RNA sequence: GAGGACCGAACCGACUAAUGUUGAAAAAUUAGCGGAUGACUUGUGGCUGGGGGUGAAAGGCCAAUCAAACCGGGAGAUAG
RNA sequence: CGCCGGAAGACCAAGGGUUCCUGUCCAACGUUAAUCGGGGCAGGGUGAGUCGACCCCUAAGGCGAGGCCGAAAGGCGUAGUCGAUGGGAAACAGGUUAAUAUUCCUGUACUUGGUGUUACUGCGAAGGGGGGACGGAGAAGGCUAUGUUGGCCGGGCGACGGUUGUCCCGGUUUAAGCGUGUAGGCUGGUUUUCCAGGCAAAUCCGGAAAAUCAAGGCUGAGGCGUGAUGACGAGGCACUACGGUGCUGAAGCAACAAAUGCCCUGCUUCCAGGAAAAGCCUCUAAGCAUCAGGUAACAUCAAAUCGUACCCCAAACCGACACAGGUGGUCAGGUAGAGAAUACCAAGGCGCUUGAGAGAACUCGGGUGAAGGAACUAGGCAAAAUGGUGCCGUAACUUCGGGAGAAGGCACGCUGAUAUGUAGGUGAGGUCCCUCGCGGAUGGAGCUGAAAUCAGUCGAAGAUACCAGCUGGCUGCAACUGUUUAUUAAAAACACAGCACUGUGCAAACACGAAAGUGGACGUAUACGGUGUGACGCCUGCCCGGUGCCGGAAGGUUAAUUG
RNA sequence: UUCCUUGUCGGGUAAGUUCCGACCUGCACGAAUGGCGUAAUGAUGGCCAGGCUGUCUCCACCCGAGACUCAGUGAAAUUG
RNA sequence: UUUAAUGUUUGAUGUUCUAACGUUGACCCGUAAUCCGGGUUGCGGACAGUGUCUGGUGGGUAGUUUGACUGGGGCGGUCUC
C-alpha cells in the first residue's frame, strides 16, 4: 500500500535545497557544519 | 414567507426556509464586488484562534455604504439583492448623478423608492440624518458611534435601536441588548429597521447545512481526555466540577467586561 | 527488525494475569 | 424534476469467514459486505512544530516510532 | 492450443535516467539451464517560429527597501517582488530510421515582432471605463466521432452431402487552413442636447430628456465548396541477403442508428449565491506638435535557449527483491445487454524464468450426494437457498412521506398470421410558392422498427449460461445520512439539526503572540464565543444548608507606604 | 440498573438460567451528567418461525493445487 | 477636658479646564501606499494605559512527597517507656 516517501522534485528543492538553507540563520549552520565534515554533497540537489 | 419542507427524506422532514420572491434574480453589480477569502480561523501565526471555523461555500464581498455621507442627492431604489456575507438583504441605489452604492436594505421598503441623506432630508425610512435632528423617541438603524466613522450598532436583520432622551451634546439609546449607551449627537443614524425580520424563523433541517456556511462540529468537553479539556476524563459519564472554558475559566456566569476607558458611556447594563 | 507478532499479541502472551 | 432520496459499476471504504502467520505482503489475497450528487472523492501547490500542532474525541495522528516525535549535545546522567 | 480485451491494449504527466537500437560475451546477476536478458563490453540514437518549459499575468502562500515591535538572535508588515495546480499568438495530412518525429522530407498553411517605402491621420499613462470572468442540479433540441446494412469495385466456386447465388471474403479513407453563414442563444437600433458621478480630464462609461426608425448588431456547432488532376488505397507484377525492396493500382457512394464528445462560459431552476491580474478594446491628462506617434497596403528580416531516447497500473516509479500491494490524466470497436456490469470476441498484447513423473494419509480450492432437515454450535458460523421484466395484489403501525420490491401469484423459447415488417422514427424523388436559398408547403419511395393478440411446435426444464433481494413475527439501544481506535474494538461511543444557560456594546468577549500585530470579522446582539443536552411527541417536580458564581455595603480583620 | 435470583405468575417448547407480557420486595431508576414514548433508519444486541441446506446423525465419491519419487538450485529458528 | 475665629494649609469628595497622554474619528502631505511618520481638526483627558513595590486569587502550568513491620501485598493492628 501507500508508503512514506512520495517522491517531488519541486517539494523536495522547496524543503531542503542550497537556497532554502541559506535563507535561515540555522540552515547556515547545518551547511557549515557540512562542510567541516568535509560532505561531498552539502544539499540535497539536482 | 416561511415555508415548510415536506418529508420526502430523514434530512428535508424539520426544513424551514424563508423564501422572499421580491429578491434579484441575476447576477450582483460587479464594480462594487471583492475578492473574500477564507481563513479557517487561523491568524497570521497559522494557529487555530476561533474554533469550529472551516470550509462552506464560497463568496464575494460586497462594497456595502455604511457612512451614508452622499448628501443632498437623492436616490432612488433599483433592486433588493441577497448578500451571502450578512443576515439583512442590500439594496441597490441609484443616485441622480449617476453613481451606484448599496446600503442596507431597511424593512418596508422596495424598488422605486426614493432615500437621501444629509442634514436636511424628511423622516421616513432609509433616510440618513445627524441623531441632533432625529425627533426623541424615533426608531433607527445602522447607527454611528464616532462622527465620520460609519453605522456599526444595529446592522443585521430586524434589529433596531431607540432613541430615549437627548441631554447636551449627546443622545441616549436603548440597544438591541437592552442596554442603555450615550453617544454624541452629531453621529449619523438611518430611519427605520432593519428588514428580513424573519430571518430567525428559519431551521437548517440537517447537519449538512450547517457545513454549508463554515461551521465545523462541536465536541462537549466532557467527551474528551483530561489532557485536551478541564472537563475532560471519566470511567462512564463523569462530571464532578464546575463548568469551564477550554483553558479553565470559568464559564456560567462569571463577568468577562474589563474596558475603564469606555465604562463613562454605559447608562445601564443589559439585565 | 521487529519482533515476532505473537511475542506482541496480548491474548498469547499475557497468558496468566 | 427536489432530495446529506432509492438499486447499482467506476471511485472511496472495511462488517463476516477461510487462507497466510520463518507470508506473494512488517496488515494482504479470495468469496461475500457498506456509501456511491455529497457532512462525497481526488491531482498539484501552500500553512500549522513537540508540553507544541491537529483531532465529528479513539490519548487518535504528527514519515513502518507517540500518555510527549526524531537528530546532536549535557553524558561515561544515576543504578543500595 | 490457451488467457486478457473499460485490459494484462494504446498515449502521457509525476518519478526514474540510457533501462532505447545494433554487434558481441555467459564468470557474477536471473530463485533451474541459457545460445536468451532491463546482465558485462563496445558503437549508435533524442533535429521544432507553431508541442512543453523559459516568457507576460496573477491565487493560496513566501520574501520583503523604509517602517512598527523585540535582552541579542529575531517577529510582523507597507511600497514592491516572487509564487500554478489557473488566464495569455500561431500546423495539419501523408512518407520515412534498427532506434526521433505535429521537430526530418513532400504538399498545403498560419502567428507575433523589427526595419524600410507609399497613402492617410491627433498621438500619448504608473490614470478612467469595458472585457477577460467563472456555482450546483436538470431538461431538451440540433449535430459529429463512431457503427451497421445496402450499393459499387477486386477476388472466390471450396479436403465431406450442398454451394452461379437472396452465395463467400476484402476494400470503400482523405486533415489543418481558406470561403459561405445554417440549427440555436442574447440584445431594440440610430441621432441630438444636457449633467452634483467614474481622485484631475475625457468624444469613453453612468444618468436625464427629446426626435425617429421596425429593424439592426453580436455569438454560433455542423453541413457545403476548395484544399485534392493530389495523397492513400484491396491487390497484382518484378527482384531478394527470403529480412525485406522497387513499380503499378480499381471502387472510393447512400440510407439508418448514435454518444458521457460539440453547439453549451448556452437555456430553465434552486440557494448554500458561486477567483484575481495581464494580454485585448476604448477614453483622455502632463506632454509633443510639418517632429514623434497612429492606421492600411507592400517588401524584407527574425522567432533565440532548454526538453524531446525509453518505462510509465510497471521487471525501469514508491514498497530492501525481476515482490499477488500502491500510483493522477486521455482514448473507448463487435454480438447479446439498461449499462463503462457480465459472457464470448476484434485491433493489440500475453501464457505469469524450475521442470518430469506418480495418483497414499493429511492440508488447501471446488463439484455431487440415499433417508432425515439445525438434532450441529456459545451463536444457522460457513454453506445452501432467493434473485429479471411486465401485470395482478399487498396487513399492523405512521411524523401521512412511508411501511412496500411488504407478503403472494401469473406470463416468458421458437415458427406463422394479423401486417410478403404493424404502431412509431427518419425521410429521397416529383409538384407548388416565394425570400431564389443551408428556404417553406405537399408528398411518399427507401431505410429502421418495438409491443400485443391468435394459431402451431420442441424439451424434464424457455428470466435456461454469466449476471441477479431470502422472507416474516416480538423486543433493547441510538432519531435519521454521516465520523472513529492507519495495524485485534464501527459500536449503544463522537457528531448532528433542535433546545437551554451564560459571557460579549465593538479597540467586543475570547484565542495566538515578552510586543507590534493577527484571527473573531471587512461581522455588530435575529451577531459572535463557551458549556451542557441531543430529531419529533407529552413533559421536565422539591431543596440555596455545603462548594461555585452574581449583587451589596454598615461593621470586624487586613499589604506595600508613613514614622 | 435486581445482590438474594434460574424471584413469582402467564405465553411460547416434549422439555426454555435466554426471549415476550405482567407483578413491585427499586440491595442500589427518575426527570436537559434529561424521564417516558416513538413512524422511518442500522454490515447494532437478544429471541422466535417459514424456506433451505454435509452444520450434524455419519460420512462416501470425484476434479484440481501441494504433500510423495526423479533431475537443477538451495534457506531458517535452535544448539554445553 | 472642651470648642469656635482668623491666617495658612494637608487630606477627602466634587466641579470645571487643557497643555502631558490616548485615538483601531475626519482631512492634507511624504506617495503610484487601508503600513508608518508629519501637519490641521474633532472627541476623550490627568482618567486610561505602562514600570517598580504590594495584598488576594490562581491544577492554567511546574517540581516533588505520599513510612516500616507483616507466615505475599492491601485492609486492620502496631512503633517509645
Ligand atoms: N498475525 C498477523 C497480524 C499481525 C501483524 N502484526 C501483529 C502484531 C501483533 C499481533 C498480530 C499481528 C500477521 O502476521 O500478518
Ligand atoms: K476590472
Ligand atoms: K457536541
Ligand atoms: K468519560
Ligand atoms: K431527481
Ligand atoms: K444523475
Ligand atoms: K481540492
Ligand atoms: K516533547
Ligand atoms: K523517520
Ligand atoms: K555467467
Ligand atoms: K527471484
Ligand atoms: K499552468
Ligand atoms: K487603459
Ligand atoms: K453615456
Ligand atoms: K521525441
Ligand atoms: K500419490
Ligand atoms: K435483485
Ligand atoms: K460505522
Ligand atoms: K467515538
Ligand atoms: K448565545
Ligand atoms: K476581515
Ligand atoms: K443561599
Ligand atoms: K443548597
Ligand atoms: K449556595
Ligand atoms: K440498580
Ligand atoms: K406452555
Ligand atoms: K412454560
Ligand atoms: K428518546
Ligand atoms: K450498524
Ligand atoms: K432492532
Ligand atoms: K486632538
Ligand atoms: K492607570
Ligand atoms: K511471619
Ligand atoms: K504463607
Ligand atoms: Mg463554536
Ligand atoms: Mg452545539
Ligand atoms: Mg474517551
Ligand atoms: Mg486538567
Ligand atoms: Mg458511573
Ligand atoms: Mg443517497
Ligand atoms: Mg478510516
Ligand atoms: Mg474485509
Ligand atoms: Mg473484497
Ligand atoms: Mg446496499
Ligand atoms: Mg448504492
Ligand atoms: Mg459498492
Ligand atoms: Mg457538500
Ligand atoms: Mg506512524
Ligand atoms: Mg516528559
Ligand atoms: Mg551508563
Ligand atoms: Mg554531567
Ligand atoms: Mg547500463
Ligand atoms: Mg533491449
Ligand atoms: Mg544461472
Ligand atoms: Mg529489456
Ligand atoms: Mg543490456
Ligand atoms: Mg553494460
Ligand atoms: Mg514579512
Ligand atoms: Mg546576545
Ligand atoms: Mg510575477
Ligand atoms: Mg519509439
Ligand atoms: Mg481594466
Ligand atoms: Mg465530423
Ligand atoms: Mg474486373
Ligand atoms: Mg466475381
Ligand atoms: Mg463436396
Ligand atoms: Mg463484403
Ligand atoms: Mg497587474
Ligand atoms: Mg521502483
Ligand atoms: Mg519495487
Ligand atoms: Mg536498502
Ligand atoms: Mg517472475
Ligand atoms: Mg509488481
Ligand atoms: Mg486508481
Ligand atoms: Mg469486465
Ligand atoms: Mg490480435
Ligand atoms: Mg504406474
Ligand atoms: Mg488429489
Ligand atoms: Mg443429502
Ligand atoms: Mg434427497
Ligand atoms: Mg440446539
Ligand atoms: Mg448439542
Ligand atoms: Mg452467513
Ligand atoms: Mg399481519
Ligand atoms: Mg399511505
Ligand atoms: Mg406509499
Ligand atoms: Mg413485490
Ligand atoms: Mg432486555
Ligand atoms: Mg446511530
Ligand atoms: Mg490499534
Ligand atoms: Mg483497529
Ligand atoms: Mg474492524
Ligand atoms: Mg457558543
Ligand atoms: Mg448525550
Ligand atoms: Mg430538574
Ligand atoms: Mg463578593
Ligand atoms: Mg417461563
Ligand atoms: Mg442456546
Ligand atoms: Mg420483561
Ligand atoms: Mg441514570
Ligand atoms: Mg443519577
Ligand atoms: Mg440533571
Ligand atoms: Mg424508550
Ligand atoms: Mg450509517
Ligand atoms: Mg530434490
Ligand atoms: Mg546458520
Ligand atoms: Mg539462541
Ligand atoms: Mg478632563
Ligand atoms: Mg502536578
Ligand atoms: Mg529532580
Ligand atoms: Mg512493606
Ligand atoms: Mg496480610
Amino acid at each position: 500500500m501507500k508508503r512514506t516517501f512520495q517522491p517531488s522534485v519541486l517539494k523536495r528543492n522547496r524543503s531542503h535545497g542550497f537556497r532554502a538553507r541559506m535563507a535561515t540563520k540555522n540552515g547556515r549552520q547545518v551547511l557549515a557544519r557540512r562542510r567541516a565534515k568535509g560532505r561531498a554533497r552539502l544539499t540535497v540537489s539536482k | 414567507a416561511v415555508v415548510k419542507c415536506k418529508p420526502t427524506s430523514p434530512g428535508r422532514r424539520h426544513v424551514v426556509k424563508v423564501v422572499n420572491p421580491e429578491l434579484h434574480k441575476g447576477k450582483p453589480f460587479a464594480p462594487l464586488l471583492e475578492k473574500n477569502s477564507k481563513s479557517g480561523g487561523r491568524n497570521n501565526n497559522g494557529r487555530i484562534t476561533t474554533r469550529h471555523i472551516g470550509g462552506g461555500h464560497k463568496q464575494a464581498y460586497r462594497i456595502v455604504d455604511f457612512k451614508r455621507n452622499k448628501d443632498g442627492i437623492p436616490a432612488v431604489v433599483e433592486r433588493l439583492e441577497y448578500d451571502p456575507n450578512r443576515s439583512a438583504n442590500i439594496a441597490l441605489v441609484l443616485y441622480k448623478d449617476g453613481e451606484r452604492r448599496y446600503i442596507l436594505a431597511p424593512k418596508g421598503l422596495k424598488a422605486g423608492d426614493q432615500i437621501q441623506s444629509g442634514v436636511d432630508a424628511a423622516i421616513k425610512p432609509g433616510n440618513t440624518l445627524p441623531m441632533r435632528n432625529i425627533p426623541v423617541g424615533s426608531t433607527v438603524h445602522n447607527v454611528e458611534m464616532k462622527p465620520g466613522k460609519g453605522g456599526q450598532l444595529a446592522r443585521s436583520a430586524g434589529t433596531y435601536v431607540q432613541i430615549v432622551a437627548r441631554d447636551g451634546a449627546y443622545v441616549t439609546l436603548r440597544l438591541r441588548s437592552g442596554e442603555m449607551r450615550k453617544v454624541e449627537a452629531d453621529c449619523r443614524a438611518t430611519l427605520g429597521e432593519v428588514g428580513n425580520a424573519e430571518h430567525m424563523l428559519r431551521v437548517l433541517g440537517k447537519a449538512g447545512a450547517a457545513r454549508w456556511r463554515g461551521v465545523r462540529p462541536t465536541v462537549r468537553g466532557t467527551a474528551m481526555n483530561p489532557v485536551d479539556h478541564p472537563h475532560g476524563g471519566g470511567e462512564g459519564r463523569n462530571f464532578g466540577k464546575h463548568p469551564v472554558t477550554p483553558w479553565g475559566v470559568q464559564t456560567k456566569g462569571k463577568k468577562t467586561r474589563s474596558n475603564k476607558r469606555t465604562d463613562k458611556f454605559i447608562v445601564r447594563r443589559r439585565s | 527488525v521487529t519482533s515476532k507478532w505473537f511475542n506482541i499479541d496480548n491474548k498469547i502472551v499475557d497468558h496468566f494475569p
